[PDB]
């Protein structure tokens, strides 16, 4: 039965194919249709041009060039390429289909060569006509100008690019020593320069002079720029006669252009209806030879040897399908496939469904896991959106984001088919992430007791106010109980609210951060026991565990303990944990306020334990290796690892404060936004009160969606992502894995 | 150059003013000591806290853009570096966390002093303590952030060439990151004995 | 120090350019290239390298050594223009200064190519594209430096450099253009060196001063050797062709100006250590390219210095020369010289 | 047409949130009238808000056709 592989990579097997040459082509096609095998390159020593199937590839490469050329012409003349059905062959199903024959492929080769020789001839013949058309129409334009254009051979005239006319008159002014008489007239629309495959604005121009040498120099200057020079009679009758002569010539020319043009399009439309179908077949024919190039060829027995990785549990279907091929051909092939055992690293492969695929991508994006290593995916499914929810805590914003995600989830069958821009495709790909990202946000928003910056009075408060007071008189509440779920709503609007909630959220962030880190660190043990790497248990895991648990685990215990003791009832001074933490390092054995009996005696023990773990972590593994330049490499590696580890414990546990920081900033922004927009509307009364309420809600809601839900939300999301890549995965993730990427056919886009 | 002319002009003015007070016998008027006694201690404390987070953030921001621009430039040909080198950004960002943490610790001491006790020995001590401690943490984080950022740029551009170089050069980066942590430790020591404003 | 401010504008440039440096062909890749049987194999081998698909549009029978040179060069120029387009300020000035040298050569090519009567259509295809300026083809109009200056060149960035050209004869021939071409290079390098000394920070300043120094020395020695083909020339005229910024200046340049035979030139260089081996042994042309690559290789060891742009340009220019030399040997079926490609990496 | 979806979704929340706010005002809930800085008379502001809720309802039902057709 098929195994689920999400907790660790799927098991892989190495198989060796003995393919007799006579069915090399057919067998390669079937394996491509299965889409399971990933091949090793057995010819890695050989120069690129010496691999055995080089010339076969060259033929198909040349056809591919020609198909690229055809597609260019389709776009030049703006003809839609027809669309083939993506599913006409298969969709990862492993379904067998019959490959094209050799004669069919040779027919593609012949036809593609034939079509290029025709199109390259017809296309150029058409461009030759277009050049004459553009030339005459420019000439026609000048003749159509009024005689006042000529008022001030007596002159030189032509057409020049709009970009350069300013340079022309600058040059001519010097050449003629300021005697320049010069006129310029616009052409109202771009002119087409087919050799440049662009169109440009242009100007008609004329220059006056009598000297022969001067006229000749002016011509050479203008022709050195991209101008075209035209000859025009001085008399209005001459212009009229020449305009008529041109008009006849130009009017005739459209006949030749039209007949050639429609012939050319008739050629293209035949290709446009089938070019995609051709392209898919040729590229797949090209592809299989790129696979066969990786096999090792036994010229004596005429056998191709190919090595490939395959999932362990799907050997059965691989065996069956090649059996179907042998049955179809009717050849007594001797055991085409053989399983193998070698000291090579197999590829990493995780099976996923539509729900898990989004979360797995976020882990693979950082780096591919080592073979059979603990997958970072499963822990990420919950802890990624949840760490987000701790920051993005607000029931209103959580609800709005849930609706957005839920709509994408419900409509997914329609959204899946339509094409998407990547700014929208990422959202759809992550739809199940955002759904949990919203649901957990609603939960944490309830514990913070905050909806759109307002508290919820769901239960009886644990704080009781005085019996009486007057307007503007300061009061203090009396404790009468503990609120059952979340923050007590009595804190709302309270003048010292922040002094409480900051103590709450800061301690929350440290506790959640430490628990998250120590949890994922224990995956390190799960790797070492699986690989039977006993040396790492003694060398790395235990010393690291004692080191961090002995400092920041101890701090976590103290934080929880201080909440359990009733200090005011005992009359004892409540100790400052932060000062206590510092003093146990900088002045061990001395205490200001005791959190519990024998405080000093145990703390000095913890300090000594932490110190002893450093050399233990640093030395034991390298020494074990020497006892059995490798030792030098092992030693220099290990010492750096210790400095990273010991330093990271401080940086990482400190870095988790961002869980508090982004929550506080998010809350205070929301309350100010409410105070400045909707809170204002309640002042007004009457009709203006109605209009202001209508208007200011629209302002409030629009800003809430844009700034808070979308911008501040995504910023909170990416911070929680960084906490996973660095703070968490660095403690159990090795990486450097070879990604599983099998040989499989797909639809080429062109 | 105008700026250096201004510097010399200020220097000349200060010297001439000093000599004028000195030669006329009133040289005791300048009296830096009295200035330190009469200025309110809340000024020194708040400048210490504000510049602590302020200069620390400048350090992190300055480092990030040096590394970030290099990562984006080198990443055009080799996108693989973009995720692995995020460690370099982290080593820059963390010095802002150190500055933030000190801002939390120092904020706890800004109580309101009784008027009759305003300029007493202990209150002045806390005023000076938080000022120099804040400057120390801030400036050292500013120096650390830039040094790490420069190192990170060379690391990213090396990784794009050969992956084996990255782990070798990161050793220089962690060496750089220690400077900010030592700054934090001295900061907590300088502010250790300072009492709350009584 | 250098790294504190450099990345405010040049961070993206430095990163991308070094991406190109990581693509320079190594010696092992050259060795593989030399063992191709035909140009069609050379295309397939090059496709493995950073060059990739750059010839993918070329038919089998269209492959020729001239075409490979054109396509390999065109790849470099587009990359250069991209790097320039993404730059600003002092860096933009520096990259423009790199182009001036090429358009100076285009000017001399344009004039000589029209003193002999052949039309501009051929010449523009022989011009170097980094040296384009919109009025360049207008230089085909006349055969007189005074006319060419007043009508065209006054508008170009090259205008300041003609201060010593107008003293020449009223009629232009190959010799007179070659005098003009070198006189322009003298002022160009001396102007470029001053700009580097003033407006480029360390360590690029010291590194760039070294690279331009070698460039000036190479021109000086080449000018001296070429002058020996003439029957005689005034030493005080030769002294106006030698640039002042080099390592040879002033002592060796003075002796080079007064040299009248190969032994005189050889004696003139023998007192300068860095070049003492150049004339005694082997091909002089290759020695300069050898030293040029080593100076470029040193420049790459810096960082946060804009000199990497110069090192990348001159380095990859040599790569094209290596590719074409190998391609020619393949196309002509003669291979005894094939290993004479020159490469530091 | 796209412009209809923007208005209908916005007005949908404009009905709910405003109506709930009006109800808390009309019941003199501490979170809305508790402070000396809140408006003095719940039902008066509640009546003012209720009118705004009705306004959004008109937009909501009208745009319902625009997305439906």
């Amino acid at each position: 039965e098929k195994e689920e592989a999400i907790f660790r990579s799927a098991e892989m097997a190495l198989v060796q194919f003995y393919i007799p040459q006579e069915i090399s082509r057919d067998s390669a096609y079937t394996l491509g249709q299965l889409g399971l095998v990933q091949f090793r390159d057995l010819n890695s020593k050989v120069r690129a041009f010496q691999r055995t199937f080089v010339n076969e590839i060259r033929r198909l490469d040349n056809v591919e060039r020609q198909y690229r050329y055809f597609y260019s012409l389709l776009k030049k003349h703006d003809i839609k390429l027809y669309e083939g059905d993506t599913d006409k062959y298969l969709d990862g199903s492993g379904e067998l289909y019959v490959p094209p024959s050799g004669s069919v492929i040779d027919d593609y080769v012949r036809n593609a060569s034939y079509l290029e020789e025709r199109l390259i001839q017809m296309e150029d013949a058409t461009d030759q006509i277009e050049v004459q058309k553009n030339d005459l129409e420019q000439y026609r334009f000048i003749l159509q100008s009024g005689d006042e254009f000529f008022l001030k051979v007596n002159y030189v005239t032509g057409v020049i690019a709009r970009d350069k006319v300013a340079t022309l008159e600058q040059i001519l002014w010097r050449v003629l020593r300021g005697n320049l008489f010069f006129k310029t007239v616009e052409i109202e629309q771009p002119v087409y320069d087919v050799k440049t495959r662009e169109y440009k604005h242009k100007n008609a121009f004329i220059v006056f002079s009598h000297g022969d040498l001067i006229i000749k120099r002016i011509r050479k200057i203008a022709e050195s720029l991209d101008a075209n020079l035209y000859d025009v009679d001085s008399s209005n009758e001459g212009r009229s006669q020449q305009l008529a002569k041109v008009n006849k010539n130009l009017s005739d020319l459209y006949t030749v252009l039209k007949t050639t043009s429609t012939t050319l399009e008739s050629e293209l439309y035949a290709i446009a209806k089938e070019l995609d179908s051709w392209f898919q077949d040729v590229t797949r024919e090209k592809a299989i030879f790129e696979i066969l190039n990786k096999s090792n060829y036994d010229t004596n027995r005429k056998i191709l040897i190919a090595e490939g990785w395959i999932p362990r549990d799907e050997l059965a279907t691989l065996q069956a399908r090649l059996g179907e091929m042998i049955a179809r051909l009717g050849i007594d092939v001797p055991s085409i496939i053989q399983v193998l055992d070698t000291n090579h690293t197999p590829p990493t492969f995780h099976r996923t469904n539509k729900f898990t695929a989004g979360f797995q991508s976020i882990c693979d994006c950082y780096g591919i896991a080592q073979y059979r290593e603990i997958n970072a995916g499963l822990p990420t499914i919950v802890t990624f959106p949840f760490m987000f929810a701790i920051m993005f805590g607000d029931m209103g914003h959580g609800f709005l984001m849930t609706l957005a995600a839920l709509s994408l989830v419900l409509n997914e069958k329609k959204i899946n088919k339509m094409k998407r821009g990547e700014i929208f495709d990422m959202a759809f790909t992550g739809r199940y992430i955002i759904l949990l990202m919203g649901v957990f946000s609603m939960y944490t928003g309830f514990l913070y007791n905050d909806i759109f910056s307002k508290t919820m009075t769901i239960f009886k408060s644990g704080w009781k106010w005085p019996d009486h007071w007057k307007k503007g008189e300061s009061i203090t509440a009396t404790s009468v109980g503990t609120y059952p779920i979340g923050l007590d709503w009595a804190w709302h609007g309270t003048e010292n609210a922040l002094l409480f909630s900051n103590s709450y959220k800061m301690k929350l962030s440290i506790l959640m951060g430490f628990i998250h880190m120590t949890y994922s660190y224990f995956f390190s043990l799960a790797n070492h026991l699986y690989f039977n790497s006993m040396i790492d248990i003694i060398g790395n895991f235990i010393p690291g565990l004692l080191f961090m648990q002995g400092i920041f685990g101890y701090l976590s215990v103290c934080i929880v303990y201080k909440w359990a003791v009733d200090w005011v009832k005992d009359g004892k001074p409540a100790p400052g944990l932060l000062n206590m933490l510092i003093n146990m390092f900088l002045s061990p054995g001395t205490i200001d306020d005791e959190l519990y009996p024998h405080q000093a005696k145990v703390q000095v023990f913890l300090l000594l334990m932490a110190l002893v773990c450093i050399p233990w972590l640093l030395l034991v593994k390298p020494l074990h290796f020497k006892f059995t330049e490798d030792f030098g490499d092992i030693m220099i590696h290990q010492v750096i690892h210790t400095i990273e580890f010991c330093l990271n414990c401080v940086s990482h546990t400190a870095s988790y404060l961002r869980l508090w920081a982004l929550s506080l900033a998010h809350a205070q922004l929301s309350s100010v936004l409410w105070t400045m927009t909707i809170q204002i509307a309640f002042g007004f009364r009457g009709f203006v009160g109605v209009f202001m309420t209508v208007a200011l809600f629209a302002m409030w809601f629009a800003l809430t969606c844009a700034v808070l839900v979308l911008m501040e939300g995504t910023s909170a999301m990416l911070h929680s992502l960084r906490l996973h890549w660095v703070e968490s995965m660095s403690k159990f993730f090795v990486g450097e894995g070879l990604p599983y990427e099998p040989f499989a056919f797909e639809y080429k886009d062109m | 150059s105008f700026s250096h002319f201004l510097y010399y002009l200020v220097l000349i003015v200060v010297i001439v003013y000093g000599l004028y007070k000195l030669f006329t016998g009133h040289g005791s008027d300048i009296n830096f000591g009295k200035f330190l006694l009469r200025t309110s201690p809340y000024m020194w404390a708040n400048l210490g806290i504000a510049l602590c987070v302020g200069l620390s953030v400048v350090g992190a921001a300055w480092g990030i853009f040096i590394t970030g621009s290099s990562m984006i430039g080198a990443g055009v040909r080799a996108p693989r570096i973009t995720t692995k080198n995020l460690i370099s950004i982290i080593f820059c960002e963390v010095v802002a966390i150190y500055g933030l943490i000190i801002a939390i610790v120092f904020s706890s001491k800004l109580t309101v002093a009784t008027a009759e006790n305003m300029y007493s020995k202990s209150n002045l001590y806390t005023g000076y303590s938080l000022f120099w401690a804040g400057i120390t943490v801030g400036a050292s984080n500013l120096i650390c952030g830039i040094a790490v950022g420069i190192t990170g740029a060379t690391a990213a551009i090396s990784d794009a060439a050969d992956s084996a170089l990255f782990v070798k050069i990161l050793v220089i980066e962690i060496f750089g990151s220690i400077l900010g942590l030592l700054g934090l430790i001295v900061g907590l020591l300088m502010a250790g004995k300072a009492s709350e404003f009584q | 120090m250098e790294g504190v401010y450099f990345n405010i504008d040049n961070g993206f440039i430095e990163g991308v350019v070094r991406g190109y440096r990581n693509g320079l062909l190594s010696n092992n890749q050259y060795i593989n290239l030399t063992q191709c049987d035909t140009l069609e194999d050379l295309k397939l081998q090059l496709s493995s390298t950073d060059y990739g698909n750059f010839l993918s549009s070329v038919s089998s029978e269209s492959l020729t050594t001239s075409l490979i040179q054109e396509y390999a060069s065109s790849k470099l120029y587009h990359e250069f223009n991209y790097i320039r387009d993404q730059s600003s300020g002092s860096t933009r000035k520096f990259m423009d200064y790199i182009t001036y040298g090429y358009m100076i050569d285009n000017v001399a090519l344009m004039i000589t190519g029209t003193i002999h009567d052949r039309d501009k259509g051929e010449i523009l295809q022989r011009c170097h594209p980094l040296g384009w300026f919109d009025t360049l083809p207008t230089l085909s109009v006349a055969t007189d430096l005074e006319s060419l200056y007043e009508t065209v060149l006054v508008d170009t960035p090259l205008a300041p450099y003609f201060k010593n050209c107008f003293d020449t004869a009223e009629e232009l021939d190959d010799m007179n253009i070659e005098i003009i071409r070198n006189k322009l290079y003298k002022a160009y390098l001396e102007d470029f060196y001053n700009f580097v000394t003033e407006e480029i920070p360390e360590p690029a300043k010291e590194c760039m001063q070294t690279l331009l120094g070698f460039e000036a020395d190479r021109r000086s020695i080449n000018i001296a050797l070429n002058s020996l083909q003439s029957s005689d020339i005034d030493p005080d005229l030769k002294s106006d062709l030698l640039p002042n910024i080099g390592k040879l200046y002033p002592l060796a340049t003075f002796h080079l100006a007064q040299a009248q035979d190969f032994e005189g030139v050889r004696a003139a260089l023998a007192n300068v250590y860095e070049y003492r081996g150049f004339l005694e042994t082997g091909n002089l042309e290759d020695h300069f390219y050898q030293l040029e690559m080593e100076l470029c290789r040193d420049a790459f060891t810096q960082q946060f210095a804009i000199s990497t742009v110069w090192a990348w340009m001159k380095s990859k220019e040599q790569e094209v020369r290596n590719i074409t030399w190998i391609a020619e040997c393949i196309a002509q079926n003669q291979r005894e010289r094939i290993n004479n490609y020159i490469s530091v990496y | 047409t796209g412009k209809a979806w923007c208005c209908t979704v916005l007005s949908a929340f404009g009905v709910v949130i405003l109506s709930v706010i009006a109800h808390l005002f009309n019941t003199n809930h501490e979170s809305f009238v508790g402070s000396i800085n809140d408006p003095e008379d719940g039902p008066a502001v509640a009546h003012t808000v209720y009118l705004a809720a009705l306004v959004y309802l008109v937009f909501f039902v009208f745009c319902g056709f625009q997305v439906y057709l």
